[PDB]
């Protein structure tokens, strides 16, 4: 079964270079063109270039001339993408792609390698409770995880016990560090009589703070 | 380079529907077009190559048609698994270019947002900062606007927004808005407010609090 | 006393002679009671058989035409003599043999035709330059050997058809060298350029106007050109009374019969001339390359000596082809053809250093044996060919014809010819198995059982049909 | 021995079509036997020659045959900033045909191909192509393994290595019992020759019309070589399959290379990865040893034997003279892992220029005595030069040295009777296997029915 198996998420400093790999499984990488494609949430999908691993001939979009270098090693059944002089705008998900039948098509995709380019040192998050202001029968609480790097963060409530009526929002990057928030909604009888605690684990900093939500 | 204009950018449809996604190229590309699917948080799968040919494994409810510069992906009788992002790609010419995509989302009855507002914690203030948070939870449709006001006047700088994807088993959207000020700045003002503007109500949903007072 | 002639108990004069060549028969009317009619000629005369009644044929060989060997191959056009005698008459009685001689000479100053057939694919460009004064230089060297030299020129590349020929873009058809930085002729198969002539500066000037073309694959279409240069007699201009040399120059392998199918050509080569008024081979794209057997047949029929003048990289190949095309000679051509003059003079010498007898239309019943005299009046028995001869040398062969039994037809003829030679020895054979008294036989004779039998040669024979 | 030369059946194609250049028996899904016939000069839609294929139902009276239609139109595709081009003029569709299961494969060895990119090009060259049909369903596919999109300049810069532009794929073809199509491409790799193989099932499932360049991922091609022995060897001029290594789960390929090693000629036996197991060298240069190859067990020991044709073999005769007559070589497969030896039998033509050995057809067991038999074609043989097919019967020691039967051409001079031959199939269901003989010069095919031995 044809599968393109890409290397894991990369986390590098600006100005450096990184070499992403894409290993063919269930076929010889020599069989077809291999392409590289860049995805960002805003700008969307962009073709970087292609290589024929049989002979090493390459083609690039002229926007990536200088940055992108595509190579291949048929011995290891692998294709590579090197990005040089990295910048914030190089932060994207990178995909290797090959056709099924048509020589020129774009049918099979690897799982994607995430690249993040930042100067942020490994920084532990600050976890802040969010109690409501001094009424109704439905109540809502929160948790703000501010100023961490890198991603991700696992956020749970009462050691993952309270899971229904919960909304953890995608982390947003603001000035080199990430911020994330989570809300939880229950009936007004439960809280504050029964306890509710925000459990935020950040594996990268090896910290697992647990802040209890107290009223005002 | 060949521009690929994909439409619509999103559509709210339902199970069983037949829906078409179109792609217009800036010049003729003689059916050298492929269609692609990206499910939430997952990678890409090819659906169609050379205009009309199903990629092996793809169900026949998917069909591609068109010619010249104008092409269509049709999905007849949507499954739950078909709610995803779709992209055209042309390969008539190097460099290969993509459409801007189409997200199929789940249609449902309109629902107003539950707005809640939270002042800064004690922990944050003694460190030197002041974040005010508003949650706008469980609303439909997705199109929403938030406005922060400090002492009645709009504040635009220092605001950070986050949106969840459509929720798995009620199909609503949620949003988090965070206004971050310095403690010293936070203490120059009394009133803090966030206003949610949404198609359900003509007048916005205002939620406020006054500092020191409780 | 009783010899083999008597002990057989023969019934007729004809049966008598067929016992042995030393038997004679007596037709005398008054021969004694029980005297043998078939005995040795000595025994019949001694028994008073009348001198005129002895039938006793003797096997003989008399010359009918015996012109002397020519000292020069020049003069006339052409009445030169190289085989003597040229006609003899053999008479043979049953089971008998008779010997005779033939003399053969490699005559001095014999006319020579040299047709230069050249590979003009692109690797031969420098060769074209080398040979632009070859006509005059060759004239000078061949003048020492002959006073009647003619020379001519043709050229070949390969079949002008895909995949041998480049067929795109359109520019490539008009100029195959377009993607290099030069210009060459459109592709051609074989073109005849210069009909054999004694005006040698015509060779120089035609060759100065020639140019190369270019094709795709290493093996070339020279065998097509050998065929056409051989069967297009009147166009190439081969003379009847002359040595014919076909000098084939190439630096590459050759396409052969059944290769044509790579170009969709399956029609076998028909061995016929297809060079018309434009001087190009018009069946190049419609007919396969010729087989070695077909080439051999035509070279032999038109009496052409093929010379493979090829570079060292393909010499072994062409030597091996040479072994399958007897009479072919091979010489090692330099990479710019700068040594082709000496190669031609040496080949001519090799060509006229052998004499090999060939026998045509030999009756089944006849068998010949040969003893050869080459070099030093030295007899090499059981051999009908001489080698290592120089121009001017003479050789001779002793030949014995043995007839087995006596054939139905009493007169037959056959030819002894040296290979490549115009002249020959025609042997007219007469089988003398009959008695002269048979032609004056008496049928329905009173002497023979009252009209039942025929009276011939003294005795009575049963008539037809008892 | 027992083919009937009195009551023949004739099938006929258009004048000038070369109907009969190639042929094969075809069984439909119900076991009904038909005859597939290639006619590589049949006129196409522009009154230009492109070739055609005919599928002849079996009738004792013979006659005219319906066409097996294939797309005869030139195609162009602009894609990847390149222009892909097929050219079907004079492509020779039907220069080889072969049938397997309910599928027919008909090849156009001289189909030309080019790729344009701005002012550059690949060069217009005869890559060849094969057309596949399943007659009952209407399914169609194509296979053209030698098409590329590399420009002329890149071949020059890479010293013409791996140059498949002149392949002539389909020049010869054969299908393994498991349904792998194997094509001979004698122009492959700058006239060395190559073989291309792919399962028929994967050819159909990977093809779509209009794509022109596509991947058949289960395919396997042979290799280029630096050894001058292979140069201009036309390896793939003929192809066959058989069992030659004793391992019944591997299929071996037999490949003729009639100009191998400076025209000595050769036939090679290889495993399915194209590794050479044995090589049979030609006897005489220019004999075209390898022109034809046939595989059948002729001596009843269950081990496949090899027959090789050398149609231009010159036989030695009196007075140091040579006579082109053609020769066939039999090599009997020994027990166990041993080399094929010297030939066990040489069969030699008699008629000058007859081309004995130009085609060799296994007949199966014609006379029903337990040994398989063969037919050898001499397309210009026979005392009249009109063509002869000679039958030789198998026996415990190999083949008989003298033909059991001779079939003289019923066609005029020039018919090339016997140029294509196929046997071993009982077309009329009488329990004896029959012989079909193409005579492309007469645009006809003759069917000889086997009958009970007299
Ligand atoms: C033109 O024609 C000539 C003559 O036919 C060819 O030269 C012959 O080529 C063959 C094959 O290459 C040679 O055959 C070999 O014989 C060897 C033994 O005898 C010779 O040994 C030496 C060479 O080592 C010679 O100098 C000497 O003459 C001896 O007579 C064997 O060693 C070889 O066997 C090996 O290879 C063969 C495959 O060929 C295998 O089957 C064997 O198992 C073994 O591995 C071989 O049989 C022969 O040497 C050549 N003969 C002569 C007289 O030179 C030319 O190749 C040909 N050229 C062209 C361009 O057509
Ligand atoms: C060629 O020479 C041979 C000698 O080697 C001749 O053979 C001998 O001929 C004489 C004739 O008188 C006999 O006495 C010998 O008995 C022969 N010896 C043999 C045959 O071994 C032969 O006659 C000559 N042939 C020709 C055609 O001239
Ligand atoms: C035949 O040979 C003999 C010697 O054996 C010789 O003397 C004689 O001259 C020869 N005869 C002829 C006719 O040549
Ligand atoms: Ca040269
Ligand atoms: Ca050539
Ligand atoms: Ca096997
Ligand atoms: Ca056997
Ligand atoms: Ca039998
Ligand atoms: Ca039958
Ligand atoms: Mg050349």
């Amino acid at each position: 079964e044809v599968q393109l198996q890409q290397s894991g998420a990369e986390l590098v400093k600006p100005g450096a270079s990184v070499k992403l790999s894409c290993t063919a499984s269930g076929f010889n990488i020599k069989d077809t063109y291999v392409h590289w494609v860049k995805q960002r949430p805003e700008q969307g999908l962009e073709w970087i270039g292609r290589i024929d691993p049989a002979n090493g001939y390459t083609k690039y979009d002229p926007k990536f001339q200088g940055k992108a270098t595509i190579t291949a090693d048929t011995s290891s059944n692998t294709a590579y993408l090197q990005l040089s002089s990295l910048t914030s705008e190089d932060t994207a998900v990178y995909y290797c792609v090959r056709p099924l039948y048509d020589y020129y098509a774009m049918d099979y995709w690897g799982q994607g390698t995430s690249v993040t380019v930042s100067s942020a040192k490994t920084t532990a998050p600050s976890v802040y409770p969010l109690a409501p202001v001094c009424t109704g029968s439905s109540v809502t609480l929160g948790c703000l995880v501010k100023g961490y790097f890198p991603e991700p963060v696992t956020l749970t409530w009462n050691s993952g016990s309270l899971s229904s009526g919960v909304h953890t929002f995608p982390a947003v990057l603001q000035s080199d560090l990430y911020t994330l928030s989570s809300s939880v909604t229950v009936t007004s009888s439960t809280w504050p009589s029964q306890s509710i605690t925000c459990n935020v684990a950040h594996p990268a900093s090896s910290t697992k703070v647990d802040k209890k939500i107290e009223p005002r | 380079d060949i521009l690929m204009t994909q439409s619509p950018s999103s559509m709210s449809v339902s199970l069983g529907d037949t829906v078409s996604i179109t792609c217009h190229a800036s010049q003729g590309i003689s059916s050298n077009i492929g269609w692609l699917q990206q499910k939430p948080g997952k990678s890409f799968m090819g659906l169609i190559y050379y205009g009309t040919n199903l990629v092996d494994g793809v169900p026949s409810r998917f069909s591609g048609s068109g010619s010249g510069a104008d092409y269509s992906l049709t999905i007849s009788s949507l499954d739950s698994e078909d709610f995803a992002d779709y992209y055209c790609v042309q390969y008539a010419q190097l460099p290969y270019t993509f459409g801007g995509g189409t997200k199929l989302e789940i249609k449902r009855a309109d629902a107003a947002p539950t707005v809640s507002i939270f002042p800064p914690s004690s922990e944050q203030l003694t460190s030197g900062g002041a974040s005010v948070v508003c949650f706008l939870n469980n609303f439909y449709p997705k199109d929403i606007n938030v406005k922060w006001k400090i002492d009645g006047s709009e504040r635009q700088n220092g605001v950070l927004n986050s949106w969840t994807d459509q929720d798995s088993k009620d199909s609503t959207y949620s949003m988090s808005s965070t206004l971050t000020l310095t403690k010293d700045e936070y203490e120059r003002h009394n009133s803090y407010t966030c206003e949610a503007t949404h198609k359900t109500s003509t007048s916005p949903i205002v939620k406020s609090f006054n500092r020191n007072e409780c | 006393g009783p010899n083999i002639c008597t002990t057989r108990g023969v019934s007729s004069c004809q049966q008598c002679l067929a016992v042995s060549p030393m038997c004679a028969w007596c037709s005398d009317e008054a021969l004694p009671l029980g005297s043998p009619r078939c005995d040795l000629k000595e025994n019949l005369l001694k028994d008073n058989c009348a001198p005129e009644s002895i039938e006793f044929p003797v096997s003989e060989a008399r010359v009918l035409e015996d012109r002397p060997l020519s000292d020069k191959g020049s003069g006339d056009s052409s009445q030169v003599t190289q085989v003597s005698p040229q006609r003899i008459a053999l008479r043979l009685r049953p089971d008998d043999s008779k010997n005779f001689s033939i003399q053969v000479r490699q005559v001095e100053d014999y006319p020579v035709d040299i047709y230069y057939l050249m590979d003009l694919s692109y690797s031969m460009k420098d060769d074209l330059w080398s040979i632009q004064n070859l006509g005059t230089k060759l004239a000078t060297q061949m003048r020492k050997l002959t006073s009647n030299l003619r020379i001519g020129f043709g050229a070949f590349v390969d079949k002008p058809v895909s995949p041998y020929m480049y067929i795109s873009p359109p520019e490539a058809l008009e100029n195959p060298c377009y993607d290099m930085k030069t210009t060459c002729l459109p592709m051609f198969g074989y073109k005849h350029v210069l009909t054999l002539t004694d005006q040698v500066t015509r060779f120089n000037e035609e060759v100065k106007k020639q140019s190369v073309s270019r094709n795709r694959d290493a093996p070339e279409g020279g065998f097509d050109a050998i065929m056409q240069a051989t069967v297009c007699d009147e166009k190439i201009g081969w003379r009847n009374d002359a040595s014919h040399l076909l000098v084939f120059t190439t630096d590459a392998k050759t396409h052969i019969a059944l290769d044509g199918r790579l170009a969709g050509i399956v029609q076998p080569n028909d061995g016929q001339c297809h060079v018309g008024s434009d001087n190009h081979y018009s069946a190049s794209t419609t007919m396969d390359y010729p087989s070695l057997g077909l080439m051999t047949e035509k070279l032999s029929q038109k009496n052409i000596n093929l010379i493979f003048a090829v570079t060292e990289n393909v010499v072994n190949l062409y030597q091996n082809y040479s072994e399958l095309i007897p009479g072919t000679t091979v010489g090692v051509l330099s990479m710019d053809s700068s040594n082709v003059l000496q190669l031609i003079v040496d080949a001519y010498g090799k060509i006229r250093s052998k004499v090999e007898l060939e026998v045509r239309d030999l009756p089944e019943e006849l068998s010949l044996s040969f003893n050869a005299t080459c070099l030093n009046n030295e007899v090499i028995p059981g051999l009908k060919s001489c080698m290592g001869l120089k121009i001017g040398d003479t050789v001779s062969f002793s030949i014995e014809a043995k007839v087995r039994g006596c054939p139905q037809e009493k007169e037959k003829s056959f030819t002894i010819k040296p290979v490549g030679f115009k002249d020959s020895l025609i042997v007219q054979v007469t089988f003398d198995c009959d008695c002269a008294c048979q032609a004056q036989a008496e049928p329905n004779s009173h002497r023979c059982n009252n009209g039942n039998g025929t009276f011939e040669c003294g005795v009575c024979r049963c008539g037809p049909g008892w | 021995l027992n083919l009937d030369p009195v009551q023949l059946t004739f099938y006929a194609g258009p004048n000038g079509s070369q109907f009969g250049f190639s042929l094969d028996f075809h069984k439909d899904s119900h076991g009904r036997v038909a005859i597939v016939v290639g006619a590589p000069r049949t006129l196409g839609p522009s009154q230009e020659e492109t070739g055609g294929v005919f599928l002849c139902p079996w009738r004792a009276e013979g006659g005219q045959c319906p066409s097996l239609l294939f797309d005869l139109r030139d195609e162009t595709r602009n894609v990847g900033s390149q222009t892909l081009q097929t050219f079907k003029a004079r492509q020779g569709l039907g220069a080889s045909v072969v049938s397997w299961s309910d599928v027919i494969v008909a090849c156009a060895p001289w189909q030309h191909w080019n790729v344009l990119e701005k002012t550059e090009e690949a060069e217009k060259t005869p890559v060849g192509s094969c057309f596949l049909a399943q007659p009952e369903s209407g399914r169609r596919a194509e296979y053209s393994p030698c098409r590329g999109n590399t420009l002329s300049r890149i071949y020059v810069e890479n010293d013409f290595s791996w140059d498949k532009r002149y392949c002539e794929a389909g020049f010869s073809s054969v299908v393994t019992q498991a349904g792998e199509l194997v094509l001979g491409a004698p122009g492959g790799y700058y006239f060395l020759g190559l073989l291309a193989q792919a399962p028929v099932a994967d050819i159909f499932s990977s093809y779509r019309p209009g794509i022109l360049l596509w991947h058949v991922s289960s395919q396997s091609l042979s290799f280029d070589s630096s050894n001058p022995e292979y140069f201009d060897g036309y390896w793939g001029y003929s192809v066959a399959v058989g069992e030659f290594d004793g391992d019944l789960n591997t299929t071996e390929y037999v490949v003729g290379a009639p100009t191998w090693s400076w025209t000595l000629g050769a036939v090679e036996i290889l495993d399915s990865y194209y590794q050479r197991l044995h090589r049979l060298r030609g006897e005489q240069m220019a004999s075209y040893f390898g022109h034809s190859v046939a595989v059948t067990d002729v001596n009843g020991d269950g081990r496949h034997d090899l027959l090789v044709g050398a149609p231009l073999y010159m036989e030695s005769r009196a007075d140091r003279k040579l006579a082109e007559v053609g020769r066939v070589y039999l090599f009997l497969q020994p027990r166990g892992p041993h080399a094929l030896g010297a030939p066990s039998l040489l069969l030699t033509g008699t008629q000058l220029y007859g081309r004995f050995g130009s085609a060799i057809a296994p007949l199966g067991d014609l006379d029903r005595d337990g040994y398989n038999d063969i037919a050898v074609a001499a397309p210009y043989g026979g005392p009249s030069g009109r063509g002869q097919v000679l039958v030789f019967l198998g026996q415990s020691e190999g083949l008989r040295s003298r033909p059991s039967q001779v079939l003289d051409s019923p066609f005029p001079t020039g018919s090339a009777f016997g140029f294509s031959l196929r046997g071993a199939v009982d077309i009329d269901d009488n329990g004896y296997p029959d012989l079909i003989v193409g005579a492309y010069g007469a645009n006809q095919v003759a069917v000889y029915r086997a009958q009970p031995v007299v």
